[PDB]
RNA sequence: GUCUCCGUAGUGUAGCGGUUAUCACGUUCGCCUAACACGCGAAAGGUCCUCGGUUCGAAACCGGGCGGAAACACCA
RNA sequence: GGUGACCACGGGUGACGGGGAAUCAGGGUUCGAUUCCGGAGAGGGAGCCUGAGAAACGGCUACCACAUCCAAGGAAGGCAGCA
RNA sequence: AAUGAGUCCACUUUAAAUCCUUUAACGAGGAUCCAUUGGAGGGCAAGUCUGGUGCCAGCAGCCGCGGUAAUUCCAGCUCCAA
């Protein structure tokens, strides 16, 4: 190509927007954002897909230009813009509030939280460099540079934003024995405490991390978002507590959820 | 005598009064008489078989299911 | 909206049968003074200046290089009452078959012969084309025609009175034996090469003070070709009847490919149904239509138009094939045919296996009388006598014939513009008649 | 050329044109291969030949 | 008539676009597929609503007859009903006109107005001449 | 480009040598008894067959315990218990080995008419079920491959529009009745 | 469409305005063999591509049309 | 100096590469121009302006090959886009 | 007695249509509203039937058939396969 590419055909979109293969060609290929577009959540195929609030991509675009849908606290008239992980999600004319947060099966789901809740939100910092006159900045995982963080905070940090302040409230250390979530590769969506860390100089650090029913996995040390202190999570977990049941113990809660409800 | 590349071949005309329905300057279709280039049955060095003369099937002629284009 | 008409030309070789044309186009608006001195410088160089008027119709180098035409070529123009075209004759013996079938997709004509001396003689005689051209419009369907007389400039005195009494009184009573109406047809004196009486009144010639002509429709004066030709009568248009089409030619256009082009006879034609070609029986359906480079939603009968077809091949239709349409009957294939014939002249006997050609439309076919069933006087079809055994001059007869070459035809209770047809021989037209019954392949 | 092809389709001009006999259509699908099976599987013969095939020429 | 009825199921609410919207399944056990008009104003009656704000398409009847199932879509007030629905169910209840020409001619149109430079009066008649 | 699908599959295969006795003389035997159409639906039963039997050796090859094992083999042993050609009880991989066709085929609609004594033979309940005249629960199937599953097995009755359960007779019938009003007065 | 040439048994062609024949043949029949092979002798085979004209008469002299073999153009 | 019988280098390809497709005991043998990813090209080469991004061709310049109009002074082209 | 394949009203579909699914009214007794394509020596399921031809025409993937009594050509009838 002899440019950047601006459009994204239907089959080669994400899995996880379980976009089907016969309503069309291409898919929402979201704009540049705060996340990059292999993990991120076009408000497109959040609103007519996941809450199915609009039938079409012009309804959609209606919706969002009348301006009721706020992203981490700022009104977005993107059709497709790039939600990604953990960014509230603001109706104030249907009175909810959602935060995107990845299931067990590594799938954003429709996750509904309360106002107080909603007004905070997790980052986990990406770097932290020192500026010109001596000032400290911080990176999170989102595009957002803070200025005078807490010395105290490392790189792969969480760290609690406060929406309409964008500053710091708290801070998570990352630690052995921290709850965490897997936020990309097979083990996607799952919520464990922090067990071990191997590093491996000129490589990629691998940290092993065990959930609350003693399945021990492992991960990259990327694709980790430490979400508690210990134990106790700072957000609302989805359904499932992101404790990965595999398909023997699936079936049978399907057998007894049909049973009870037949 | 082949459109294409002109050469010149020898081709059976596969039934018992289909040498009628051929005459000079026809444009025929020729395929292969059935083992890969080699020849077949009792007649020597003949390895293709008319299928069509002036785009009518020699079949249908046979059969007098349709006419030569007259 | 305005009726379209189509006027043929026929004259003699050298009669300014060319020369006159392209004077009334360029006078009436078809070509500019810019084109017409570029044909003038063209004509300088090999010294036929007299035909720069010639080269507008002679389209064909060989054309212009023998100073003679070969085919028939069409123009078009806008008169000051309706829309018409027109079409040359090659005016030769050798090029009769050309000629007729310019004659025969035609609405009207219009007859020339040279006012000189030395050249009405050879025109109007046994050799000459004028009686043969005459005839053949009458033959193929020319209802009405009209007449202008030619070159009299060269005529000593030029313009003059009695020259043009002494041929014009000639020609209507040659019309008169034929068949045609002295009354009806108007008589034009026009100076070809000089370009006069065409537009306004030449006052060079103030001794003719224009004609009157009558008809059943109505009245009219006239001093102009154009005042001649304003007042033509307005052909009926057979629309109720289904598709029949001749072929006057087949083109490969480049980027739409294969065109037919021929005069509409009976039925309208308009892009969007299926068509079947009858001598070829190939079926197509229509892509476009259109005429002298100009689109149209429907081909009226009459009209002399280029239709585009998908799917086929040049090689596929040629000259002479009748197209219709297939929803309808769809023309085909003709084993034979019965024909009331007038037998014109021979200088032999005709009797049974006798092999002439039979010209029908755009069709030149060579036709094999298969037996005779009975004469026929000239007139009222009165019985004579049963199973002929020769044929001779002068005389009427049923026979029966099968083409050669396989043709159609129609009958003319039918099809009256297909059921016309001459047959030629020896280069002059020995029988003349109509199409009675049919039968189908 | 040997001057030989003059013989072509001589047995098939020769042969003598007896037209085809109108008979009843056949059934087909289905209820051809009902008849086809209700013919060679329920059956009793009680005649001797050793099992003789359905295009006998007796 | 006599025998004909409307059900509705998976019924939500949305003032995002400010209406109601469901799907719908009716039962005409021996008649055929009953007209969008008469879905119109029988669920007017159900939801005790007026028959011209009820939006009602894509109506498809099972196999065998009986069932057919369509999606409805009913708005609080006209205004909003004309302001967020498409322009072709808007035409379909005749509130809108699609009075216009054909997208090759606005094409044709388009290009022959290309080849005249910023000129207003020829640009505009570029299209005048050749209709 | 397009927005089609394109996946599709052959439902059947072709035996692999053509005229032996044996195969012609069996396969027309099932079709005489079953009221099949032609030889391939048969070869599709076969076929299906087939591939339920090669996936069942395919998970026997695999150890016992083996997760992959239990969900498979009991996902194929509820399906097979559902379209009623196993038992409720016998529950093992060993048992699909032992299915035939005629199990297969004894669960078609067409047969399952038959059985069930709506229809006089099992031609009979074949043209029956394409004209539209027997209902399963609500819906009418027309498709006489339809496998009746065993939930399904006893819902199924004569459609409510045929002139066999509720009435509106046929056209014949009404055209009788319309020549016996108009000859007799 | 125009122009140039050719068209006799089935192929190879003699031929005269007053006779279209043969030849290598091709075919058939006798001629020897179970079948052949070789070999001997006879017959058929023509609207002279077709149609007409000139002539007392034409295949041939001419006018066409047809088919084949060459060329030139022909763009609603 | 560097690379080569562990096949360099050269030549051929009826070679765009891959995901994949056919066949099907197991192992394999053929096919993948073709809707997804990546590459290349816009008649053949070549050189550029603009712009973040082009050696762009539904941009320009030149040559070659085809080819349109012309009042013969000039002017205008690129369907391996949809038809 | 039962149905469609067709005609065909309306609904439905759809940007607008079309098609499918509904549903009126016609619509089957050679139900002529007509199933074909290849074969019948063997391989390989199916005829030592009848009539022509007579090493000719032709068939035949391979063995092979045909020279006057052809299970193999050309046809009729009858069978076979899908
Ligand atoms: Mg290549
Ligand atoms: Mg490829
Ligand atoms: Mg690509
Ligand atoms: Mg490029
Ligand atoms: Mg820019
Ligand atoms: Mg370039
Ligand atoms: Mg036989």
């Amino acid at each position: 190509a002899r440019g950047p590419k601006k459009h994204l055909k239907r089959v080669a979109a994400p899995k996880h927007w379980m976009l089907d293969k016969l309503t069309g060609v291409f898919a929402p290929r979201p704009s540049t954002g705060p996340h990059k577009l292999r993990e991120c959540l076009p408000l497109i195929i959040f609103l007519r897909n996941r809450l199915k609030y609009a039938l079409t991509g012009d309804e959609v675009k209606k919706i969002c230009m009348q301006r009721f849908i706020k992203i981490d606290g700022k009104v977005r008239t993107d059709i497709t813009y790039p939600a990604g992980f953990m960014d509230v999600i603001s109706i104030d004319k249907t009175g909810e509030n959602f935060r995107l947060i990845y299931d067990t099966k590594g799938r954003f789901a429709v996750h509904r939280i309360t106002p107080e809740e909603a007004k905070y939100k997790l980052c986990k910092v990406r770097k932290i460099f020192v500026g010109t006159k001596g000032i400290p900045h911080l990176v999170t995982h989102d595009a957002r540079t803070i200025r005078y963080p807490d010395p105290l905070i490392k790189v792969n940090d969480t760290i609690q934003i406060d929406l309409e302040t964008g500053k710091i409230t708290d801070f998570i250390k990352f630690d052995t024995g921290n709850l965490c979530m897997v936020t990309g590769g097979a083990n996607l969506g799952r919520i464990g405490v922090i067990t071990n860390r191997e590093r491996h100089p000129g490589s990629f650090d691998v940290v092993h991390v065990k959930d609350a029913n003693g399945n021990s996995f492992a991960t990259r040390l990327s694709n980790i978002f430490v979400i508690g202190k210990g134990n106790k999570p700072w957000i609302s977990l989805p359904r499932g507590k992101g404790i990965r049941l595999t398909i023997a113990e699936e079936r049978d809660k399907r057998l007894a959820a049909k049973q009870s409800s037949g | 005598q082949l459109i294409k590349n002109g050469k010149k071949i020898t081709a059976f005309v596969p039934n018992d009064g289909c040498l009628n329905f051929i005459e000079e300057n026809d444009e025929v279709l020729v395929a292969g008489f059935g083992r890969k280039g080699h020849a077949v049955g009792d007649i020597p060095g003949v390895r293709f078989k008319v299928v069509k003369v002036a785009n009518v099937s020699l079949l249908a002629l046979y059969k007098g299911k349709k006419e030569r284009p007259r | 909206e305005k009726t379209h008409i189509n006027i043929v030309v026929i004259g003699h070789v050298d009669s300014g049968k060319s020369t006159t044309t392209g004077h009334l186009i360029y006078k009436c608006g078809g070509i500019d003074k810019r084109t017409i001195e570029k044909f003038e410088k063209e004509a300088a160089e090999m010294g036929k200046g007299s035909f720069k008027y010639a080269w507008v119709l002679d389209k064909l180098k060989a054309e212009r290089e023998r100073g003679i035409t070969i085919d028939i070529s069409l123009w078009k123009f806008e008169t000051s009452k309706y829309y018409v075209t027109i079409i040359d004759a090659p005016g030769h013996r050798d090029f009769i078959k050309n000629m007729i079938t310019g004659t025969s997709q035609a609405d009207c004509a219009v007859l020339i012969v040279a006012a000189g001396v030395g050249e009405f003689e050879a025109g109007i005689s046994k050799n000459g084309q004028t009686r043969e051209h005459a005839l053949l419009a009458y033959t193929l369907g020319v209802k009405q025609l009209i007449v202008g007389v030619n070159k009299m400039d060269s005529t000593e005195p030029p313009y003059s009175q009695k020259r043009y009494e002494e041929i014009v009184k000639e020609v209507s009573t040659y019309i008169k034996k034929i068949g045609y109406n002295p009354d009806t047809v108007a008589f034009v004196p026009i100076s070809g090469w000089n370009g006069d009486n065409m537009l306004e009144p030449s006052a060079n010639m103030p001794w003719f003070k224009g004609w009157k002509v009558t008809r059943k429709d109505g009245n009219a004066s006239g001093t102009t070709l154009l005042e001649a030709l304003d007042c033509i009568l307005p052909p009926t248009r057979p629309t109720d009847k289904p598709l029949r089409l001749p072929l006057q030619d087949v083109y490969k256009i480049g980027g739409i490919g294969t065109v037919p082009v021929g005069r509409v006879e009976t039925g309208v034609l308009k892009p969007g149904m299926v068509v079947t070609f009858a001598p070829v029986n190939v079926t197509t359906e229509v892509k476009s239509v259109e005429m002298h480079h100009e689109a149209l939603s429907e081909a009226l009968p009459g009209d002399n138009v280029g239709f585009n077809v998908k799917n086929v091949s040049v090689k596929d239709v040629r000259r002479g094939n009748v197209a219709g349409d297939s929803k309808n009957d769809p023309p085909m294939e003709a084993a034979g045919f019965t024909a009331q014939v007038i037998i014109l002249n021979h200088p032999g006997q005709i009797s049974a296996g006798y092999a002439p050609v039979l010209d029908c439309h755009t069709a030149h076919i060579a036709c094999k009388f298969a037996e005779l069933k009975e004469k026929i006087d000239r007139r009222s079809g009165k019985k004579l006598e049963d199973g002929p055994k020769f044929l001779k001059s002068g005389d009427a007869a049923i026979v029966d014939m099968v083409p050669g070459k396989p043709m159609c035809v129609e009958s003319f209770s039918d099809y009256p513009p297909l059921g016309r047809f001459a047959v030629r021989d020896m280069r002059q037209t020995v029988a003349v008649g109509v199409i009675k019954a049919v039968d189908k392949k | 050329v040997h001057g030989s092809l003059a013989r072509a389709g001589k047995v098939r001009g020769q042969t003598p044109k007896v037209a085809k006999q109108e008979k009843k259509k056949k059934k087909t699908g289905r209820a051809k291969r009902r008849m086809q099976y209700n013919r060679r599987f329920v059956n009793v013969v009680p005649t001797f030949g050793k099992k003789k095939g359905p295009n006998a020429n007796s | 008539n006599d025998t004909v009825t409307i059900r509705t199921r998976k019924f939500m609410t949305n003032r995002l676009l400010q209406r109601k919207q469901m799907v719908i399944d009716v039962l005409h056990p021996g008649k055929a597929t009953v007209p969008k008009t008469e879905i119109r104003e029988k669920l007017a009656k159900m939801y005790k609503t007026t028959p011209d704000v009820i939006f009602v398409f894509g109506f498809r009847t099972h196999f065998g007859g009986g069932k057919t199932t369509g999606f409805g879509m009913i708005y609080d007030s006209l205004d909003y009903a004309k302001k967020n629905e498409p322009k072709h169910r808007l035409a379909r209840h005749g509130l809108y006109e699609k009075k216009k020409t054909s997208r090759k001619q606005r094409k044709e149109r388009k290009n022959r107005m290309k080849k005249v430079r910023g000129t207003a009066k020829a640009n505009v008649g570029a299209g005048k001449k050749p209709k | 480009p397009v927005a089609r699908s394109w996946v599709c599959r052959k439902t059947y295969v072709t035996p692999r040598r053509p005229f032996e006795k044996s195969r012609l003389d069996q396969e027309l035997k099932l079709i005489g008894e079953y009221g099949l159409r032609n030889k391939r639906e048969v070869w599709r039963v076969k076929f299906t067959l087939a591939k339920i039997r090669k996936a069942a050796r395919e998970l026997l090859t695999l150890d016992e315990k083996d997760p992959r094992r239990l969900f498979e083999g009991n996902a194929l042993l509820r399906r097979l218990v559902r379209i009623g050609v196993l038992d409720e009880g016998k529950m093992k991989l060993d048992y699909i080995l032992g299915l035939k066709i005629e199990d297969f085929l004894e669960r078609r609609l067409q047969t399952q008419v038959f059985k069930l004594g709506l229809a006089k033979s099992i031609h009979h309940a074949r043209v029956l079920i394409r004209q539209r005249h027997i209902r399963v629960r609500k819906q009418v199937v027309n498709i006489p491959s339809f496998i009746v599953r065993l939930d399904s097995q006893k819902h199924i009755d004569f459609s409510l529009r045929s002139p066999y359960g509720g009435g509106r007779p046929g056209r014949v019938k009404r055209k009788n009745a319309k020549k016996g009003q108009g000859g007799a007065g």
